């Protein structure tokens, strides 16, 4: 029984979450998409002059 | 073709002289913009020791409309300001100061302000340029959200007010100003906030870089239907410093 | 060990639960995709047909 | 996050600006009549229109006008008056100036006569429209800036058009007409004199084209960033200095230990876009009529790089190794 | 000196038919590809089965590998004399249209 | 006695008491489910 | 030594990290960790581009040339005489960007701006990037990258672009271009107009943005604003750094044959007859 | 060398600890890369060799 | 005397013990981790 | 020679001390990276051909 | 007396005093590396 | 000559004492860099030579 | 008296002793070094 403590002290809940979030929903998971967008066909190359 | 000697053609003189000319271009060019700010001065007011490689232009002169008079750089810094609440924190050079009271009531720091004059800025009419849209003929609302009548949110999270007019650019077709009518218990009277500092949605108006209890102390305009050009400088200025000066960890380090 | 209840005078639980709960699921979809990627651990091999 | 000011939160309206005038009475040569955007209000103005109405406008959209007509006429006749084929390979037309038999002298209609008809209409008309932002510029009482940077592009194109066959002495060294076409003449000409990247012109060029697209880029962007502090009015904080030029000052004193005036910023956006067509042109002017082969100048002024190493694949591979058998 | 390069590869029938009766890649001229022109201007600006998807010419192939005409373009001196009757940017379309079917 | 968050000692243990069934109870499902994926297909 | 409107600008705070250990002034130059980072890595990169210089046999600047490896090296680290300083100064550049970037931001910061500089140098930081490491990870071998030398780095140009033949028949190529070449005209209008308004002819007053837009209107009909000029000339300028990265990088692992074939989609349409 | 503690009458310690922190690991983290780019002492190519 | 951090003389001498204290415990195990290494495989 | 104290009162630690660090890392890091590059002093190859 | 960083004589001379005590340690250990650099491997 | 203390009467010694110590550090790591470019004076390349 | 720097002519002079020290004491180790070098590789 402890109501008198969260609407006696109120901030945001979702905001770190949000952070988290946009991490790696955002940023690890679009990289994936990218990188396995080209890569999937490789490519070799003949070297004919100096490097 | 012949050369005159050795390797040298047409091609080699025509670049020996475009050296020649991009050299006194480049010169030319730094010299006209040492006219603002110059000559330099030591961290305690003083004349430097060390003035450059590069000496002082000759003066120009304009003409300005509206009977103005006119305007002679490079001259004396009329913009200066006289008395700042500001301390040393090394007796030599290359370190920084720190505010004696409060940094944004006291206009120094991101909170500075210059001393623009006196006077609202003109149309080609000669007339004052912004202007309340309440007494603006044939003037209206085309595109996106009206924000008048919609509550403001401050940048802790409380309302402060509402909106309750525009300032408007007539020659240019744009909005300058957001005027806002506080509430009791956030001040008294009416305060003016820079359209490229809100953020206008469906329910509310967001201003993130001030905080509730720092809106009564947003200066004021002398009169209520036109604006002077310092009197803008000392309200943008004002709105600028919060970004820094409205938290304690807006100052402090992140990591 | 005993004392580990005190990372809650720490730390607000309110933030915190939301956060865990959006990092838990963020990476169980991960590791299902990493098995979904290989041959051996795709399941919808024996799915993906009817007889 | 904050505002970052790149698109219009809301837009208003009044009545149309028809312009400011004085004694010489540009009121009298206007068209009646405008227009509101609101899609390219979000960016920018709205008002569409008017616009002046002279001489050498109606001169020089005539003169166009025909220079492009007999162009698609040519090209529409070089492939049956078929539409959908003419559709089909619009890309690949092209109208061709003369052959190298003919000289400066004039060719026939079939071999070059309507090229040097089209050439001369399109020189009236550029001609023409230099000469109308010269007189608009004059008739405001404003200064000639905008003139004399159009002058430095007409620069290059009449050194790419007229001085420059006229010098090697046959119309055939001139730039076809069409899409693909021109594109097939610029890869050509490097290759006939040598390699155009050892044309030191060519360098400087490139030099201050690139230097042009990066101050654009630092000058948007630091305008931008002072835009809270009314930085946009440009003219006023050159009359009466305000914050938001001692802020953009600062940034870049503290960045790389130099800056620049409000004024002063654009004296040099100015001078490298100029400079631009203005080395291009001297260059263009050398090769062929000084210069036949440039990779050998840069051998002879000791520019030229050297290689040790072997050329062919069979020094770093196998053929076999190479197919994976 | 072509055939024996690298090692042992001789030609026999099955190289250049391959079951036909007429091998595959055979050319024609073609060279009037366009309507009323006259020169240089009626063998190049069109995408043809000749040029290779460029509005190159398509007049090569038919006075290099049939008749005998210099393949070469370039001044051999840092400064040279100009002459009428030397290459021109033109003659360096056709050698570019021919080392494209290379 | 250190409170960032506004909770005293015995609330504080309270919450954990629960918050240690709740991750327990996770934790026995995970072990049921590593369980029967490896009878599908071993991996060591 | 200051300008005459510096001293109330020069205030303590606005760090991303490091407090005050850093936070002072060289000269104009300011300092931070970023500022102590760039200097590391710019001076490492240079003296060993130096020592490079020596170890080649020239001096020259026009004739300095330091390689990448061969291309039977695949992604691993060469011998330091043979490619592998290529590498060590490749990281030193990237480290040394970087840096210069987010002293921007400290910067920008401090004295209370918008962070457009930073964000728009990101783009050319990304170029680069795209050119020495996406490219060449993309393509299998360190080797795929340009040498560093003011003459040599042009024929990795020329040899690149006649690798898929004809290259200007690349249309994202033909978008970059075009980028470009928009970028310089507008720049050059923008300055020629302020400058215009600014210095009329001797005797005259001085004029203001309602004469400008008055020029531009009777000019060619239409006049976009002094805000909306400096939006479209950095959207142009981002445009034509973005497009030039996509062209360069879909020449390689995307596209093999030349460029001049792309076109058969358009030119065997079932639409035509 | 007995009066070496009045650097932090120069230095904040708070400061300086950040900074030690960044640099001890990412000269560690250098360290090990170089080590793995040879071929004596790279240990995940010896246990392949090795067994 | 002189201080431009605010800290005193007895405060920065009690600071440095403990920072001593924490480089020399970083140092041994390094060394112990160096022997090793060397042992496994030696350079030089 | 004796007089060599009184460049403290033209100099602050503050920033000397900082540039000494800088310039100091700078020339170990150059000093071995040069060694590194030649053939009698890589002690890295000298250890694998020793075996 | 001349003082561009408002130091004393006395303040000066002590740290003076102390630098050149850190500077002669690091003098020491590089020439204890150096010659045992050049017992392994001579360059003279 | 006696008088030619009185440099530091028109240059600002601070600046000075920044300038030589680069210029002569540049100097310095250019003479040592010459000097490696021959084959007669480089003397890790002796070093080598002599064993 | 003429000075742009601000100081006097006893504190240049002070100033300059030092200064010469310096340069003297530089100078006495190339002096040093460069015999060294050349009796081990000479060049004239
Ligand atoms: C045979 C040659 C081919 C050809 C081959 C190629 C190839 C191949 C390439 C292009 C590329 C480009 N081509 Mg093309 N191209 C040809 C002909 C043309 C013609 C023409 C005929 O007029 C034009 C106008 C262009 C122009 C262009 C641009 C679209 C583009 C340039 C990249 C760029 O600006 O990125 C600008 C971005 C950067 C890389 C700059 C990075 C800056 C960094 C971040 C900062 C460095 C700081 C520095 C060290 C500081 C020093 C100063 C201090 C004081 C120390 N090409 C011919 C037909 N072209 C290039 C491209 O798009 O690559 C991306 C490319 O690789
Ligand atoms: C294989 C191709 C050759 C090459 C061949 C050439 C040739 C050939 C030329 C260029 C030229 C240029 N080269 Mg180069 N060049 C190469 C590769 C490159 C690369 C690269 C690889 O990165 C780059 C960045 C460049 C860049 C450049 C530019 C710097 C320069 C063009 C000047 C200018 O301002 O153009 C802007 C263009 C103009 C201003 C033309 C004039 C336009 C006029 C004003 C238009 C009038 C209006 C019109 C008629 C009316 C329109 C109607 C409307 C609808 C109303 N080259 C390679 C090596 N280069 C030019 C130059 O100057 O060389 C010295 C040139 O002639
Ligand atoms: C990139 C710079 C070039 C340029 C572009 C240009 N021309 C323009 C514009 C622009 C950006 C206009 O906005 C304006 C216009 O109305 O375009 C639709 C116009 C115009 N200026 C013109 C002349 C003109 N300018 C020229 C020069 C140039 N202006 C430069 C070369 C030339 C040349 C090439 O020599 C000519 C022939 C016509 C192309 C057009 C005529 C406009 C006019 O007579 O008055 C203003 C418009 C009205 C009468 C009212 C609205 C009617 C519009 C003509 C149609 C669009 C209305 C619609 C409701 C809006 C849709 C959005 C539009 C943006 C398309
Ligand atoms: C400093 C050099 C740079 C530069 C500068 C520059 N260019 C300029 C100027 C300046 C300073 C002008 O003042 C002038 C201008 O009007 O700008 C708005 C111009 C100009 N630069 C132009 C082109 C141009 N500039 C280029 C380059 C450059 N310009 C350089 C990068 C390039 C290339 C290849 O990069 C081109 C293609 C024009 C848009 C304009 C010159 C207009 C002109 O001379 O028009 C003559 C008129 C005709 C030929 C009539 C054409 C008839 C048409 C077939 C129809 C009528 C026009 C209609 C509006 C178009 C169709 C509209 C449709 C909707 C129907
Ligand atoms: C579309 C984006 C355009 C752009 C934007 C842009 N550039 C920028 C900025 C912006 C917005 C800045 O704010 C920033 C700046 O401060 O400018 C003054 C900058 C800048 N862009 C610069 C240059 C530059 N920009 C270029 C291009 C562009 N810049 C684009 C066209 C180019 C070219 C090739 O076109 C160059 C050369 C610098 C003047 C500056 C930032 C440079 C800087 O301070 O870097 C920090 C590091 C050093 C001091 C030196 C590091 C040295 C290395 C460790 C060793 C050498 C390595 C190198 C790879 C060797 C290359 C050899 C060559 C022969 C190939
Ligand atoms: C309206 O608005 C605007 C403005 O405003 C009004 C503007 O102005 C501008 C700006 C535009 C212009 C000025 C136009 C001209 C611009 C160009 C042509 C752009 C191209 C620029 C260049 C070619 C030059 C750029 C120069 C660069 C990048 C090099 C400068 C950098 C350095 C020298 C190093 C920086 C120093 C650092 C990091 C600090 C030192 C580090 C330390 C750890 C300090 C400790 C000290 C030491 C180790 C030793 C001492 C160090 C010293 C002396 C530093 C110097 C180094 C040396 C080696 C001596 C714009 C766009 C604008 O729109
Ligand atoms: C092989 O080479 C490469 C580069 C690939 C590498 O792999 C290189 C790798 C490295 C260089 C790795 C380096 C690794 C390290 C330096 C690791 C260091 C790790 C630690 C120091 C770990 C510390 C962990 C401590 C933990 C987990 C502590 C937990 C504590 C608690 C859960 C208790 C919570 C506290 C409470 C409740 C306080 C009570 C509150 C009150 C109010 C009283
Ligand atoms: C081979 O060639 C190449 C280039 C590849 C190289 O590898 C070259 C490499 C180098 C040149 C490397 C150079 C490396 C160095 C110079 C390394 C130096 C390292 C140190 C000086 C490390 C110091 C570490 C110190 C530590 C860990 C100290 C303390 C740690 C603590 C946890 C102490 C905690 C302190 C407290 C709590 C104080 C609190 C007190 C109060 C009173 C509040
Ligand atoms: C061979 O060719 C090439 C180019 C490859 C080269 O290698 C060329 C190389 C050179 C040209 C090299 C040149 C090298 C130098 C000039 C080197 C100079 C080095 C020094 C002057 C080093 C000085 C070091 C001094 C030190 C470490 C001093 C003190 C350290 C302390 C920890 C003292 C701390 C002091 C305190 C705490 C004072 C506090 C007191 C109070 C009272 C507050
Ligand atoms: C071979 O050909 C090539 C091109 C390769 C060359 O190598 C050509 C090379 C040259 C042409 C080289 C030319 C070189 C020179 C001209 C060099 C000159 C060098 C000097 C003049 C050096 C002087 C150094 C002096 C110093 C270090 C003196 C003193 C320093 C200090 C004393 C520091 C202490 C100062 C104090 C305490 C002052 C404070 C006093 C108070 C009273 C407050
Ligand atoms: C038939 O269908 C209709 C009616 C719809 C049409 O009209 C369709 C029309 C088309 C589809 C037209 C298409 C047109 C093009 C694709 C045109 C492309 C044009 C170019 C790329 C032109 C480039 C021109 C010039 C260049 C690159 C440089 C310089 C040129 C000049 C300086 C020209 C000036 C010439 C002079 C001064 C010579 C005059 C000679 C005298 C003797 C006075
Ligand atoms: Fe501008």
């Amino acid at each position: 029984k402890w109501f008198d403590e969260w609407n006696s002290k109120n901030p945001t809940d979702i905001y770190k979450p949000a952070i988290v979030v946009g991490v790696a929903g955002g940023a690890v998971f679009a990289a994936a998409l990218l990188v396995s967008m080209g890569q999937p066909l490789a490519t070799d190359s003949m070297q004919t002059g100096p490097r | 073709e012949e050369t005159f000697f050795g390797n040298f053609d047409l091609a080699s003189l025509s670049l020996w002289l475009f050296y020649g000319f991009f050299a006194l271009l480049i010169y030319y060019l730094q010299t006209e913009n040492m006219r603002e700010g110059y000559p330099l001065e030591d961290e305690d007011g003083n004349t430097a020791a060390n003035q450059g490689p590069f000496p002082l232009p000759k003066e120009k002169t304009f003409k300005l409309q509206h009977g103005r008079g006119e305007l002679t750089l490079p001259g004396e810094d009329v913009q200066r300001r006289d008395n700042l609440a500001l301390r040393k924190t090394a007796h030599g050079n290359g370190f920084p100061m720190e505010p004696t009271g409060d940094p944004m009531l006291d206009g120094v720091g991101p909170a500075s302000w210059s001393k623009r004059r006196d006077v609202p800025e003109l149309d080609a009419h000669g007339h004052p340029k912004i202007v309340p849209m309440s007494a603006a003929e044939g003037f209206g609302v085309s595109a996106g959200t009206d924000p008048r009548g919609l509550p403001v949110m401050a940048g802790d999270g409380e309302i402060v007010g509402l909106v309750s007019d525009m300032w408007i650019d007539e020659a240019e077709q744009l909005v300058r100003y957001l005027e806002l009518e506080l509430d009791p218990e956030w001040g008294d009277g009416k305060r003016l906030v820079q359209r490229q500092m809100v953020r206008i949605k469906s329910d509310r108006v967001k201003v993130r870089s001030i905080y509730g209890k720092h809106f009564k102390n947003v200066p004021k305009t002398k009169s209520p239907n036109q604006v002077t050009l310092l009197e803008e400088d000392k309200i943008m200025a004002y709105y600028a410093g919060g970004t820094l000066y409205a938290d304690e960890s807006r100052l402090e380090p992140q990591l | 060990m005993s004392k580990f209840y005190k990372i809650w005078l720490i730390f607000d639980p309110r933030r915190v639960f939301v956060a865990q709960g959006v990092f838990l699921f963020l990476l169980a979809a991960m590791i299902h995709l990493v098995l979904l990627s290989t041959e051996h651990f795709n399941w919808f091999e024996l799915a993906a047909a009817n007889a | 996050p904050e505002y970052q000011n790149i698109f219009t939160q809301v837009q208003v309206q009044g009545p149309a600006e028809l312009g400011v005038d004085n004694e010489n009475n540009l009121t009298e040569e206007r068209t009646t009549g405008t227009g509101f955007s609101q899609l390219i209000g979000w960016i920018g103005n709205a008002q569409l229109g008017p616009i002046y109405l002279g001489w050498f406008g109606i001169i020089s959209l005539v003169t166009g006008t025909l220079w492009f007509n007999i162009v698609g006429f040519n090209m529409l006749s070089q492939v049956g008056y078929s539409i959908p084929e003419f559709i089909r390979q619009l890309f690949w037309l092209a109208l061709e100036p003369p052959s190298p038999e003919y000289g400066l002298r004039m060719p026939p209609l079939d071999d070059g006569g309507w090229f040097i008809i089209a050439s001369f209409f399109l020189l009236v008309s550029v001609i023409s429209w230099w000469l109308r932002t010269y007189q608009l510029a004059e008739m405001h009482k404003m200064g000639k800036h905008v003139a004399w940077a159009f002058a430095a592009a007409i620069w290059l194109f009449l050194v790419l058009g007229l001085f420059r066959p006229i010098l090697m002495g046959s119309w055939s060294e001139a730039v076809p007409y069409g899409i693909f076409p021109h594109l097939d003449w610029t890869t050509a000409f490097s290759i006939r004199y040598g390699n155009l990247y050892y044309n030191p012109f060519h360098a400087l060029s490139i030099v201050f084209l690139y230097g042009s697209v990066l101050l654009f880029a630092m000058h948007g962007a630091t305008i931008l960033a002072v835009t809270r502090f009314g930085g946009d009015r440009e003219l006023e904080q050159i009359y009466d200095r305000g914050t938001a030029s001692e802020r953009a000052g600062l940034f870049w004193r503290w960045t790389m230990g130099f800056n620049a005036t409000m004024e002063g910023i654009h004296r040099w956006a100015w001078w490298f876009a100029v400079l631009t067509p203005i080395t291009g042109g001297i260059g263009i002017l050398l090769t062929g009529t000084v210069v036949d082969n440039w990779f050998l100048w840069a051998v002879e002024h000791n520019f030229a790089p050297d290689y040790t190493q072997d050329y062919g694949y069979e020094a770093y591979t196998t053929y076999d190794g190479f197919l994976g058998r | 000196g072509h055939v024996y390069a690298n090692a042992e590869v001789g030609v026999t029938c099955f190289t250049c038919h391959r079951g036909q009766a007429v091998p595959s890649e055979v050319w024609y001229r073609i060279d009037p590809v366009t309507e009323n022109t006259s020169g240089w201007a009626s063998v190049q600006n069109r995408a043809t089965s000749l040029s290779q998807f460029t509005s190159l010419p398509s007049d090569a192939l038919y006075q290099y590998l049939l008749n005998y005409e210099q393949i070469a373009v370039h001044d051999l001196e840092s400064r040279v004399e100009t002459l009428p009757g030397d290459p021109t940017w033109q003659n360096t379309e056709r050698t570019y249209s021919l080392m494209n079917y290379f | 006695d250190l409170s960032f968050t506004g909770l005293t000692d015995e609330q504080a243990q309270e919450l954990h008491s629960v918050y240690m069934s709740g991750l327990w109870l996770f934790s026995a499902v995970a072990v049921v489910a590593h369980l029967a994926t490896f009878i599908w297909r071993p991996w060591f | 030594a200051l300008l005459s409107f510096e001293r109330k600008y020069r205030v303590r705070g606005g760090t991303l990290i490091g407090g005050d250990l850093f936070d002072f002034w060289v000269g104009p130059f300011y300092v931070g960790f970023f500022g102590v980072t760039t200097a590391f890595f710019a001076l490492l990169g240079t003296i060993l581009i130096f020592w490079g210089a020596s170890q080649q046999g020239t001096f020259n600047p026009w004739l300095i040339n330091i390689a990448p490896p061969d291309l039977s090296y695949g992604l691993g680290m060469a011998p330091l005489m043979e490619g592998g300083l290529w590498q060590i100064i490749t990281i030193c550049a990237i480290g040394a960007f970087v840096s210069w970037a987010l002293r921007e931001v400290e910067i920008c910061r401090k004295l209370g701006m918008g962070y457009h500089v930073p964000f728009a140098f990101s783009v050319a930081i990304f170029a680069y990037v795209t050119l020495v490491v996406f490219r060449p990870l993309l393509m299998g071998a360190w080797g795929h990258g340009f040498p560093y030398g003011i003459w040599s780095h042009l024929d990795w140009v020329s040899n690149t672009g006649y690798a898929y033949l004809h290259f200007h028949y690349n249309p994202a190529h033909m978008l970059a271009v075009t980028f470009f070449f928009t970028t310089t005209l507008a720049l050059a209008l923008h300055g020629a107009l302020v400058l215009s308004a600014a210095n009329p002819p001797k005797g005259e007053e001085v004029k203001g943005p309602d004469n400008e837009d008055t020029f531009f209107r009777d000019f060619i009909g239409y006049s976009i604003g002094t805000l909306g000029i400096h939006r479209v000339g950095l959207l142009l300028a981002l445009n034509a750094g973005f497009w030039s990265a996509v062209c360069i990088i879909i020449s390689g692992p995307v596209w093999t044959k030349g460029w001049p074939e792309w076109w058969n989609w358009w030119l065997e349409m079932p639409i035509w007859p």
